[PDB]
């Protein structure tokens, strides 16, 4: 029990602001090379394994850069060829990214990602996202890129060898800026196409570059959504709302997971308290102005009606509140409204002489 | 189902006085007066009221048999000391369908009866009381 | 209570329901209770309004 | 049964129909045409078949 | 854990001592051991049958390794008995009332 | 949607002060007065005001069921060192929808009760104040 | 916690005059007027204030069942000579937790009443004072 009589005087480095909750702006990149197999993280641009092809060291340098800033991890894996991609997907499946895309592909290959990012994302719940280069898929994973001979650096790029360039400029853009109207500047010429015939590309959903004033930019920011469900919305089709929605989902999940799974009874005060935390979450985004400032979150009177009700409960006699608090057992109900909001892409002025 | 024979009477009835039953006992009665405060709303002409809260108040009636109520307050009450008692009522009726039966919490009386007696008549000693909680016992 | 009351042969045709309750029973007493089991969060179900 | 612990969080846009009972402003015009024969709802003028 | 291989049967020191451990109020479920490192891998649906089928599991989740369910070893459910005996805490509480009745 | 029950009633407030809760709270009153100047324009007959400030006053009423005022201030005065403190109070009734939290910030009393009492009379103590800074905390 | 019974009545009171019980009383009240002086500070809208000193102030009402309050400082008010007392009040419920005695120093009354009577009224005297020093004893 009793020790010598002793003093510590310690140093520590100090606890400033908060950690981050879900890390943003992770890039995956694969390829097929002789050597240097297994995943392979790039920070900076100086630290590239010197083995490795300098055909794939360009799309390597094309990835490092972004439209805005330089995206803050790389990860590149490396598989030896002449295999299949199921391996590579099932390893980099511990992983966490926010991208993810095939410089080197082929119809098979693209057709096996987009199922696999669609059933990745619907049974898994895991949110991912993908650029992939000729493709008709209808997911908001998927970033269809289309524009054929581009031209950067006196060399010739195809359509799927641009996906590299495509996947980190969208990773290069925060969150409260869009890459839509954005100039490009490594790309000089692009071949010609009529403005209508833009207007129908853009309309199918895909992703095309255009002249328009001065230096090149991206044409508009649309998702590869093409069919409307009346689930789904028309806002859906924009790629920074997908992102924001996919950001916010993962901290509210890794929050739950984090303080109030197997640690709370499930009584109605402690709905409330989770309530009020989530509700302190949403301000907290509200300053940070990705959204509106009036969010609310609020017990879900419809399906907590119906779970009683399945479970064989009448309600005949209940007041609201006695709905509200009455023992669900293990299950929680809730639902929230939120606004998201946007940047600017569409001005009309008036002007009178 | 209504029927005349359904009544409650009175002559079943039984009052239990801080743990002790009272045998001697005519009639019991509690009842919980409501505070509501008049409010006129622009544009209604009916008046609506507030609830604020309620006040219990209620007597009981005893034949003089016995000069029980003197030795539970009568030195208490000179010294300073005030005390709150608990009663419990019963009725049963072996016509009506079952029993109710109800306590009556942190009762306080109101005055005390030294003595009250005149020439030809019985006795009797009525006390009444304020309360302010009670429990519900196999109501009906 | 009942069931034991009519094992011990009495007749309950002309029984009073609150005379059942109090009749005697010898040593064996009957009581039952209701009561609800609280439960830990384990399940969250969230639907946010775009 | 019982499984794993499952937090989803599905999200979706708030569409309201304030619709009554009844529907009103339906128009059905039958036509005399080669192609496309049957029922063809339209909402706007771009979904007409070509 | 810690340099060692265990079998199943030499884990449940750990098991019963984190069952024990633990207040009335909370339950097991997605509680994380920090000393153990490492487990075979088992894909999830495995996992969902495996917790049908009666069993307690360490499963791999994101951060730290943790506890599935903290589920009973019954099985079939009579008309007296339900899905609240599958669960530890209700067993639990109901013995200790049982005891102080 | 304007009903006679929404309105509020003192009964379900309650007051913290210095992180403490008091119960025996009989009203509690916070108010904030405006400075303001007139101002007279060439043209115009209607005359115009200026704001300049506000003084913040307030009091606080309480049933005389222990000597907890002494023991805040009554030592501190004597010697010269003002005390400040925080109060909270939340009026929370359940038929009206929300409860609100208002924070009074920076609190200097005016006045020490020592000793106030008459035969037959219940005891009470009254004490008012100057306050600086307000916050606003779940107001509906 | 709260309850009722814990409010102090003033029923129970007794004071002390100069060392001597005066059982004649009908009420007492000392209190201590604080003084504050307004502070403006550039930068900010709120009013604030410093705090300089603060005046003592009482009173004491009693019955006129004898003629205390002559002897006590009638002659030497003509001479020119003001006395000064010392005043300790207790007050003792026996429902309340406690009891607390304050002991008022350096009193100095107001004013003499000679004579106040009227046809029909029992007489009452009462007479308002100043102190300076106050002390803390047996406080709840």
């Amino acid at each position: 029990a009793i020790g010598l009589p002793s003093i510590n005087i310690s140093f520590k480095e100090l606890a400033t602001t908060v950690k981050e909750r879900s890390a943003r702006g992770i890039i995956a990149m694969v390829l097929k090379d002789a050597k240097a197999l297994g995943l392979n993280e790039i920070h900076e641009k100086e630290d590239i394994p010197v083995d490795l092809s300098a055909e794939n060291k360009e799309y390597i340098n094309l990835a490092l850069m972004g439209n805005v800033n330089t995206p803050n991890k790389l990860l590149v894996y490396v598989i030896e060829g002449e295999a299949d991609i199921q391996t590579a997907l099932d390893f980099l499946e511990t992983k966490e990214f926010n991208y993810l895309c095939m410089p080197k592909a082929v119809e098979a290959d693209k057709t096996a990602i987009k199922n696999w990012i669609i059933k990745l994302r619907d049974i898994d719940k895991v949110k991912v996202k993908a650029v992939l280069g000729k493709v008709v898929g209808n997911h908001e994973g998927i970033i269809n890129f289309t524009t054929e001979d581009v031209l950067v650096g006196e060399k010739k790029y195809s359509v799927d060898e641009f996906t590299s360039r495509v996947a980190g400029l969208i990773a290069g853009t925060p969150l409260s800026q869009s890459v839509t109207y954005t100039k490009l500047s490594d790309v000089v010429d692009i071949p010609k196409m009529t403005k209508v015939d833009a207007e129908s590309r853009v309309n199918k959903g895909e992703l095309i570059l255009i002249k328009e004033a001065g230096a090149i930019r991206i044409a508009r920011g649309v998702n590869s959504l093409t069919e409307l469900t009346a689930e789904k919305g028309e806002m859906f089709q924009k790629i920074k709302i997908v992102d924001t929605l996919d950001i916010i989902h993962s901290d509210i999940r890794k929050v739950i997971i984090d303080d109030y799974i197997g640690k709370v009874t499930n009584s109605y005060d402690n709905k409330c308290l989770l309530i009020v935390a989530i509700k302190s979450y949403l301000e907290e985004l509200e300053k940070s102005a990705l959204i509106e400032s009036d969010s609310t979150v609020e017990i879900d009177f419809e399906a907590q009606k119906s779970y009683l009700k399945s479970k064989g409960v009448d309600l005949s006699y209940m007041t609201l509140q006695e709905i509200k608090e009455a023992n669900t057992g293990s299950k929680v109900f809730l639902k929230a409204k939120i606004k998201v909001l946007d940047a600017m892409e569409d001005i009309d002025l008036s002007i009178e002489i | 189902n209504m029927e005349a024979r359904n009544v409650m009477s009175g002559t079943w009835g039984e009052l239990w006085l801080d743990g002790n039953k009272v045998a001697e006992v005519k009639k019991f009665q509690a009842k919980m007066e409501f505070t509501k405060e008049d409010i006129i709303i622009a544009g209604q002409m009916g008046t609506d009221t507030k609830y604020m809260g309620y006040k219990g108040k209620g007597s009981i009636t005893l034949y003089h048999v016995s000069s029980r109520m003197h030795k539970l307050i009568g030195e208490k009450i000179k010294r300073g000391s005030e005390p709150r008692f608990v009663a419990i009522s019963k009725l049963n009726d072996p016509d009506s369908y079952g029993a109710e039966r109800i306590a009556v919490k942190n009762i306080a009386f109101d005055d005390l009866t030294l003595a009250d007696w005149e020439v030809g008549v019985k006795g009797e000693i009525e006390a009444p009381f304020t309360f302010t909680e009670y429990d519900f016992l196999d109501i009906i």
